[PDB]
C-alpha cells in the first residue's frame, strides 16, 4: 500500500491546515522513499520548520529547501542529488506532487504542488504523489503568492510525519 | 527629473545574470544556484557626469521558455547580452538572443552590449578575440566582467547607457 504523509501549514507562524499526500511508491518507490522519510526527519533532517519559497498563483507551491531556506538548497536522503527514477506519472492538474531540480538527475528535497495542469513538465520532473486530503490548504496558500513566486507572508511547514 | 533606462540582461542559464545584477544593485557575491523566474530592480547612478535611473529587468535563463520572450524585449530599451566565458555553449546560445531581439523589435538597430562574464575563472573556453570578433560583426561594445571580483560591472551596465544614449539621439 502507498504511504501517506502529512504537513502542517502555518503562515507567519499562525495554523492554517492540514494537507496530506499519497505517495506513489508503488510507481516510484525510490522518489516516494526520499519524501518520505524527509516528511518524518527520521534521517536527522527534513521538511519539519522549513517553507514554501515559490508561490505562484495558477501554477504551483514550491518548497522543500530545509538547508539554506532561500530556495538555493535542500538534500536527499541519498546524498546531495538522486538520479531521475522514471516519468511515468505526468503532470495532470491540480494537486500533483512532483520533484523540482537543476536539470537531468539533480534530485534533492524540493518539491512542488500542482494548483492547475503543467504538461510542458512532464518528462523533465518525477511525480510521485498527490494531494489526498486538504487541497483547499494548498489552494488558500496562493494569495500568498506572485508573478514570479515571492511570498508576501511566510509559509511554513509547522509540523509534518508519516499516517 | 533624471532620465530612467530600460535595460534587460539576457543570456543562458548560469551564466551570470543575476550574479552581475546583484553585485551591481547591492554590492556582494554569493556563489549558490538560484535560478531565476523574473526580477526587476531600480538603481540611480551617474554616468558621464549625468544621473540617471537604471529600471534592470534579469530575465530566466531557463531554455524551455524561449517562447516567453516577446514581451519583455518589446519593453526593454537595451540589451546586456551575457554568456560566460568557460561555457561554449552559452557563447553560442548569444546568437540566437541578438536575432530574437532584433526580430522582436524589428530593427538592425537596438541597443546592445556583449558581456563575457566569470572571467575570474582559469577555465576559459572562448577566447577574447573570439568574442570580440563577434562583437565587432554586431557593431556592439564587449565588455568582460566577473560577478565575483566586480572586473567589469559597473563598465558593462554604463556602457550599455551609454549605447541607449546613443539611439535616442539618433
Ligand atoms: C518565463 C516565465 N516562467 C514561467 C511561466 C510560464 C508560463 N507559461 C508556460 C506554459 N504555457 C503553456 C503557458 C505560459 C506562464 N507564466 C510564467 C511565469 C509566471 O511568468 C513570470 C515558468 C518559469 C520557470 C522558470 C523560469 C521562468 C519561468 C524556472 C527557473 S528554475 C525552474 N523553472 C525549475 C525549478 N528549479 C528550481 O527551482 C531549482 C532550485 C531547485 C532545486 C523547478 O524545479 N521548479 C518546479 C517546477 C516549476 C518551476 N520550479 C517553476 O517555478 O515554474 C514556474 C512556472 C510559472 C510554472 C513556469
Ligand atoms: N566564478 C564566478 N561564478 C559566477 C560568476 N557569475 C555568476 N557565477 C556563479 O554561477 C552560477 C550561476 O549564476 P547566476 O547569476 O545565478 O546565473 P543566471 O544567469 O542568473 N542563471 P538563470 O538564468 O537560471 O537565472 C552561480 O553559482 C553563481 O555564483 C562570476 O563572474 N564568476
Ligand atoms: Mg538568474
Amino acid at each position: 500500500v502507498n504511504p501517506t504523509v502529512f504537513f502542517d501549514i502555518a503562515v507567519d507562524g499562525e495554523p492554517l491546515g492540514r494537507v496530506s499526500f499519497e505517495l506513489f511508491a508503488d510507481k516510484v518507490p525510490k522518489t516516494a522513499e526520499n519524501f518520505r522519510a524527509l516528511s518524518t526527519g527520521e534521517k536527522g533532517f527534513g521538511y519539519k520548520g522549513s517553507c514554501f519559497h515559490r508561490i505562484i498563483p495558477g501554477f504551483m507551491c514550491q518548497g522543500g529547501d530545509f538547508t539554506r531556506h532561500n530556495g538555493t538548497g535542500g538534500k536527499s536522503i541519498y546524498g546531495e542529488k538522486f538520479e531521475d527514477e522514471n516519468f511515468i506519472l505526468k503532470h495532470t492538474g491540480p494537486g500533483i506532487l512532483s520533484m523540482a531540480n537543476a536539470g537531468p538527475n539533480t534530485n534533492g528535497s524540493q518539491f512542488f504542488i500542482c494548483t492547475a495542469k503543467t504538461e510542458w513538465l512532464d518528462g523533465k520532473h518525477v511525480v510521485f504523489g498527490k494531494v489526498k486530503e486538504g487541497m483547499n490548504i494548498v489552494e488558500a496558500m496562493e494569495r500568498f503568492g506572485s508573478r514570479n513566486g515571492k511570498t508576501s507572508k511566510k509559509i511554513t511547514i509547522a509540523d509534518c510525519g508519516q499516517l | 527629473s533624471m532620465t530612467e533606462y530600460k535595460l534587460v540582461v539576457v543570456g543562458a542559464g548560469d551564466v551570470g545574470k543575476s550574479a552581475l545584477t546583484i553585485q551591481l544593485i547591492q554590492n556582494h557575491f554569493v556563489d549558490e544556484y538560484d535560478p531565476t523566474i523574473e526580477d526587476s530592480y531600480r538603481k540611480q547612478v551617474v554616468i558621464d557626469g549625468e544621473t540617471c535611473l537604471l529600471d534592470i529587468l534579469d530575465t530566466a535563463g531557463q531554455e524551455e521558455y524561449s517562447a516567453m520572450r516577446d514581451q519583455y524585449m518589446r519593453t526593454g530599451e537595451g540589451f546586456l547580452c551575457v554568456f560566460a566565458i568557460n561555457n561554449t555553449k552559452s557563447f553560442e546560445d548569444i546568437h540566437h538572443y541578438r536575432e530574437q531581439i532584433k526580430r522582436v523589435k524589428d530593427s538592425e538597430d537596438v541597443p546592445m552590449v556583449l558581456v563575457g562574464n566569470k572571467c575570474d575563472l582559469p577555465s576559459r573556453t572562448v577566447d577574447t578575440k573570439q568574442a570580440q570578433d563577434l562583437a565587432r560583426s554586431y557593431g556592439i561594445p564587449f565588455i568582460e566582467t566577473s560577478a565575483k571580483t566586480r572586473q567589469g560591472v559597473d563598465d558593462a551596465f554604463y556602457t550599455l547607457v551609454r549605447e541607449i544614449r546613443k539611439h535616442k539621439e539618433k
